[PDB]
């Protein structure tokens, strides 16, 4: 196996201790949805009607606090059903419940299939009105990992 | 462990020169030389 | 003693990112 | 020579015997645990490993593209297949099946 | 598991509910104390190193108070049922290669640009039926996916017998087609797994997937051979790895922010949450407003966890003790 | 080159004594050593 | 999400917005500084070597 | 159309050093974390708001 | 803590007994396995991450196998009866300073030269009897040795009434002179106390002491005042901390030699022993010799710990699982 | 044998005779080495600048 | 048979394996067999006490331990501390051909 | 018992709390075997805050 | 009087560097512990044998 093994280079260590190094990943996330609720707390089913009709507010339960106040987030169908978040995240244990409403002039609301478990949600922007407005949006950070090996 | 002799002269300090002597006292009485015999063999001949 | 020649060595091979190695193995060499 | 083959089979064709709790599973003669690490072929087989029964270019091309569609730039998509001797004639007679269609 | 805060957040594990300050003896005890004028609420708790108090909630300055049950924090593992497509052919056509591509989206990173793909391939025979196809497909899937030399278990594979129609027949890399003896298979369930976890260092995250197909030539036309729909989830991830992660963060607002870092020279925080038990979580959220000009609020919160066995007996007693002392109307789960 | 401290090492020596300096054995096969007259 | 090997200690972690000291302590970016010149030798009259 | 952003930091993060148990990353525009050797915490807040 | 070994030691916690390799389901179980030819003994224990076997003991090469109860691993806390020497003076004399010195011998180090000297003193007055003396000295020591400012618990001091003569009335620095209300005090007992314990960083240790008395002038000659006899112990420190510090050591033979060194990067080995429970210990000490000219033996030992419920139920059932399977006579305890 | 300050979590430790690697780890003198030249970037085609 | 990293036996008609070598069957690297002790010679056969090495908490299948399965030597691992002698070295012999005038 | 003692040690000198220290290791003159061992130690540390 | 001593170590401790979490000390002959800065383990064994 000498022709196979010597095709690879070598590396010198100080001792026979197990050794580790740095592992760097990536940053661009979108949060999967856990459930969607109407304005009274009843969870939207897969066979339910349209949710948030006439720009009526509804809730959007995510497993992390990721989006902020006044930010526009989109489902699997980006820019077709944009949701505007009306406030900070209300914690439900570890879950984060944003009371959202639509941001596209949509009168008929979002279908119930685009509000189910496993739908990716990214951030778009945080718009305001041109006068007298107050602060919206926030920022996010990440971290790396590591890996070992043996002798 | 003999200390590293691949150093600049500023890193051959008071404790480095002392560590070379504490090695010769402690470790080596080895008498493993390829062309010369052992000390009990010469002492019998004397 | 018996005349035994002993030899010993340490080693180890590190694969940093195993996502950059692809293998197609025939199905008779598994399980 | 046959201790060179020990270090050539331990580097390449070796395996690991540890838990997910860090415990070793095998103990030597003097009570201490025989510590082993995985070789080449047990570390590179944790990802991108597929087990086929019959080789086809429907499978290899669509697995090498999806690895290169998400990870590699278009200029940097050269894959040097390393195989045996009869794996070269299995790649010869299968491209010839693809080309003849 | 690092979380986000409005401002500071403090967690107290409720292992046993007492009624008096002098009865707080066991590590994990709690008594919700208040006045008779109902103007201040706080939680005297027993640490492993003595009795501690919480922050003094002004009961006029409470914003919301809701308690989350354990089954609301259970992650429903998604399943995908792979069948043969009826419009292409209900019976596997002979000589065509049936290759399935599982498309993973978050392989080692936090983002979808880090993807991963595992395959399974079956060439059909002349006398191969539909049930014999799912026998050889799911053996060919489990041979690629669930090997013993893999890094993490990604998906679990399950067949469905058509007569039973409710019991999963599991296939592993060691599973042989001699053991799969049923003659009526109608779908192959691919179901994601529980990723590993150590508290504070590795969060509870998941790798989602989608089974995708390649094309086959049935009548000279390139059709993809199957359909893969998402059925309802049948298994739940328990709450224990999330709350033992949640205590590890909120035991740094109280005590040490340096956990373990200069390792022999540390303060070691002892946690009273067992990761092998589900929990009911109550988060009472409140603030403080200053005297004259400090009208800006300091929005903080106090988290309380309590284990249930089946019916929620411990948290509904804790909500009943907070209500009868402070005078709120927290809803009972 | 001998510090005044090093002279006091020479000058604090108990007395006198006076080819058995002392014996080392490397690669010993065994533990059983026999001595009472002064040779091992 | 997942692991590069059998032995991978850490998972990728993330947060949003207000970063506190436990937000920086739990991502292992906060450590106590070793006081090097400060050193306590225990006071005793040692009657070894006598 | 008009937009807005905000981010609040604590007071003691003026010259907050990072002790680098794991190497501190900085999310680039391309979606790739890069290793950064800058020790202060405000070097990573001022990049992210940008 | 760190212990000495005869060339290895490995520990297996015996939390439950299953007697077959197929029933190993939860963490910490044990099965002592042996074949019908009585030559090989090994223990298949279900670790928290899979089934792990032991070193294969060759039963012709065992040396000793003796099992120890948990009442033999309890360090008894010694007592010291401080009294007035009645040959010196039956009643305290109205002028002298009655000072008692406690000579601690291992205060923060390990050596007898790291000492500590703590005191208590009574100025005896006219008409002060012995019971008013012992009431006035146990407070004068509790302000010193059982105060809330002290770094470590040094001793636990008590008083004994002559009518009761068996129960102790404990005196603390907060105990007033009206709390001790008895006219029949006759001794002052100073007892060793349990020092702190950290799992692996701070072992279980004790600080010993001797009450020594200062000289008073009686008649015209300076005599000693007291006498201090060693009363048999009544309080014993349990076995919870000596076995947790033993398991934490012996998991590193089969596992990582470093325990937490470098904390982004540790392997969390889960420990199974409870420090709040008492344990029985069985040691099988054996060796290895090959059928060759290499006749030197390599000694090994295996420690099996199991929970005691007072009647040694789990250990005597574990011994009976080893004796019938292996054919050794481990004595039931 | 007790504590001198409040946060003396370490205790004085001692043993006899043969010392293994495990005796060198229980006294916190063995640590995993960091191969500093070894640094990996997880392979992807990032399209954040796209 | 190797359900809990439990010993079992492998009978070979020649004494070709050694004291502590890890051998593999027809499936290499998935079922590593560490030999415990020397071979007991049952006449011309030789039986090796054998346990599993590479983390096997399920054991080999009984189909992978039938008559006719060829075994190959990989290497001979030990632990880091207080290790003892393992392994051996094998040789080969030549046969002669012939011609006449 | 060394020293030529024949009548034994009194039982009141073998009680709990009797302290035993290391004197030396005397061996026979002809065909002695190895005795004695070697004893080690390790220190502690302290801490403060602001 | 004839005396004897013996220490046994494992073979892997030939060049075993000490990653000093706590500082490694030598026992003095006077009874004191002195902090040492050497990193190889057999420097500390061979102190204690003499």
């Amino acid at each position: 196996l000498d022709t196979f093994l010597n095709s690879f280079p070598t590396r010198e260590f100080e001792d026979d201790n197990e050794y580790y190094w740095d592992v760097i990943g990536s940053s661009r996330r979108n949060i999967p949805l856990v459930e969607a609720r109407d304005e009274n707390g009843v969870v939207v089913a897969a066979n339910a009607a349209n949710v948030g009709v006439g720009t009526s507010p509804f809730y959007l339960v995510f497993p992390e606090d990721w989006f902020a106040d006044g930010e526009v987030i989109v489902g699997n169908l980006n820019q077709v059903y944009p949701f505007r978040i009306l406030g900070d995240a209300r914690m439900e244990g570890t879950n984060a419940v944003y009371k959202v409403e639509l941001m596209g002039g949509n009168t008929q609301g979002v279908p119930a299939e685009r509000l189910q478990q496993g739908e990716r949600f990214s951030i778009e922007f945080a718009p305001v009105e041109k006068e007298l407005s107050r602060k919206v949006g926030d920022v996010r950070f990440t971290s790396p990992v590591s890996m070992r090996n043996e002798w | 462990n003999f200390p590293r002799q691949m150093l600049p002269f500023s890193k051959k300090t008071k404790q480095w020169r002392k560590d070379c002597l504490l090695w010769a006292n402690q470790k080596t009485f080895f008498n493993y030389s390829l062309v010369r015999k052992s000390v009990i063999h010469k002492k019998i001949n004397y | 003693g018996s005349a035994v020649i002993h030899r010993m060595a340490t080693l180890g091979v590190c694969v940093l990112d195993p996502t950059r190695t692809m293998s197609l193995i025939p199905a008779i060499l598994q399980g | 020579l046959q201790f060179d083959e020990y270090k050539n089979n331990a580097m390449a064709w070796g395996t690991s015997n540890r838990n997910l709790n860090g415990e070793y599973m095998n103990f030597g003669k003097s009570g201490n645990a025989i510590k082993t690490g995985a070789g080449i072929f047990e570390q590179t087989e944790v990802a991108n490993t597929m087990y086929y029964n019959t080789f086809s270019l429907k499978l290899l091309e669509d697995a090498l593209y999806e690895l290169s569609a998400s990870k590699l730039a278009m200029d940097d998509r050269l894959f040097v297949i390393k195989t045996g001797e009869r794996g070269a004639i299995q790649f010869h007679k299968e491209v010839l099946k693809t080309v003849s269609g | 598991m690092v979380i986000s805060i409005n401002q500071v957040r403090q967690l107290y594990v409720a292992k046993a509910l007492k009624a008096n300050t002098a009865a707080l003896t066991t590590a994990g005890d709690i008594v919700p104390k208040a006045d008779t004028a109902k103007t201040t609420l706080y939680f005297q708790s027993m640490s492993p190193a003595g009795i501690v108090a919480s922050d003094k909630i002004n009961l006029k300055h409470v914003l919301y108070a809701k308690a989350t049950p354990s089954e609301a924090l259970a992650h429903k593992l998604v399943r995908y049922s792979v069948t043969l497509d009826a419009d292409v052919s209900a019976t596997p056509v002979a000589g065509q290669n049936y290759i399935l591509r599982l498309a993973f989206r978050q392989y080692i990173g936090l983002s979808e640009e880090d993807q991963y793909f595992k395959y399974g391939e079956v060439i059909a025979r002349s006398g191969m039926t539909a049930s014999d196809f799912y026998k050889k497909m799911a053996i060919s899937l489990a041979k690629n996916l669930e090997n013993k030399t893999e890094s993490t278990p990604l998906v679990n594979i399950y067949l469905i017998s058509a007569a039973a129609a409710s019991t999963d027949v599991p296939v592993t890399s060691a599973t042989k087609e001699s053991d799969l003896t049923a003659t009526d298979y109608n779908q192959i369930i691919i179901e994601e797994t529980e990723q590993p976890w150590v508290l504070g260092m590795m969060p509870q995250a998941f790798i989602p997937f989608t089974p995708q197909f390649l094309t086959i030539t049935v009548d000279g036309e390139d059709r993809l051979w199957g359909v893969a729909t998402v059925v309802t989830p049948t298994k739940t991830v328990p709450d224990g790895h999330l709350i033992a992660d949640l205590e590890y963060f909120c035991m740094g607002a109280r005590g040490d922010i340096y956990r373990g870092m200069g390792y022999p020279n540390i303060i070691k925080t002892t946690y009273l949450v067992d990761p092998g038990a589900v929990y009911d979580v109550l988060d009472i959220h409140y603030f403080y407003t200053g005297s004259n000009e400090s009208v800006q609020k300091s929005e903080k919160t106090i988290t309380l966890v309590a284990v249930d066995d089946g019916s929620h007996t411990a948290m509904n007693a804790l909500i009943g003790a907070i209500n009868t002392a402070s005078g709120l109307t927290i809803a009972t789960l | 080159v001998l510090s005044p401290k090093d002279i006091k090492y020479i000058e604090t020596m108990p007395d006198y004594i006076g080819e058995r300096y002392g014996f080392v054995n490397q690669n010993m096969i065994g533990d059983e050593i026999t001595v009472r007259d002064g040779t091992y | 999400a997942g692991k590069l090997g059998k032995f991978q200690m850490l998972g990728f972690q993330h947060w949003k917005g207000l970063t506190s000291d436990n937000h920086l302590g739990a991502i292992f970016q906060q450590a106590p500084q070793k006081a090097t010149n400060l050193m306590v030798q225990l006071l005793a009259f040692y009657r070894g070597k006598s | 159309t008009t937009i807005r952003i905000q981010h609040k930091v604590a007071g003691n993060k003026l010259n907050k050093k990072l002790a680098m148990g794991i190497p501190m990353v900085r999310n680039l525009e391309s979606g790739k974390q890069v290793k950064d050797t800058a020790n202060m915490w405000m070097h990573y807040v001022d990049w992210e708001v940008e």
